[PDB]
């Protein structure tokens, strides 16, 4: 029950994500810049 | 490394396994755990 700020490297809310839908005829792996930390999601079925 | 002076008493925690310190409402310690796993409320006002 605090209401505690901090200022830190964050993912902004509601922000643009360059989602790369790879499917059975789509492979998605270019070279990507880092640029001050990346947020990342790997939705999988048995965490592949 | 945390010095101080007061009165020690047991806890009411949903404490986290990685975590240690307590900084209750406005960065004020109030609650700690031992180096040998005894989680204790720490009321530093003995009395005044």
């Amino acid at each position: 029950d605090t209401l505690y700020l901090t200022q830190d490297l964050f993912l902004p809310f509601y922000s643009n994500v360059t989602g790369f839908h790879t499917i059975n005829h789509t492979f998605g792996n270019p070279v990507i810049p880092f640029k001050d930390g990346i947020y990342f999601a790997a939705t999988e079925k048995s965490n592949v | 490394g945390l010095t101080g002076t007061g009165v020690l008493t047991p806890s009411s925690k949903r404490f986290q396994p990685f975590q240690q310190f307590g900084r209750d409402v406005s960065d004020f310690t109030d609650s700690v755990r031992d180096p040998k796993t005894s989680e204790i409320l720490d009321i530093s006002p003995c009395s005044f």
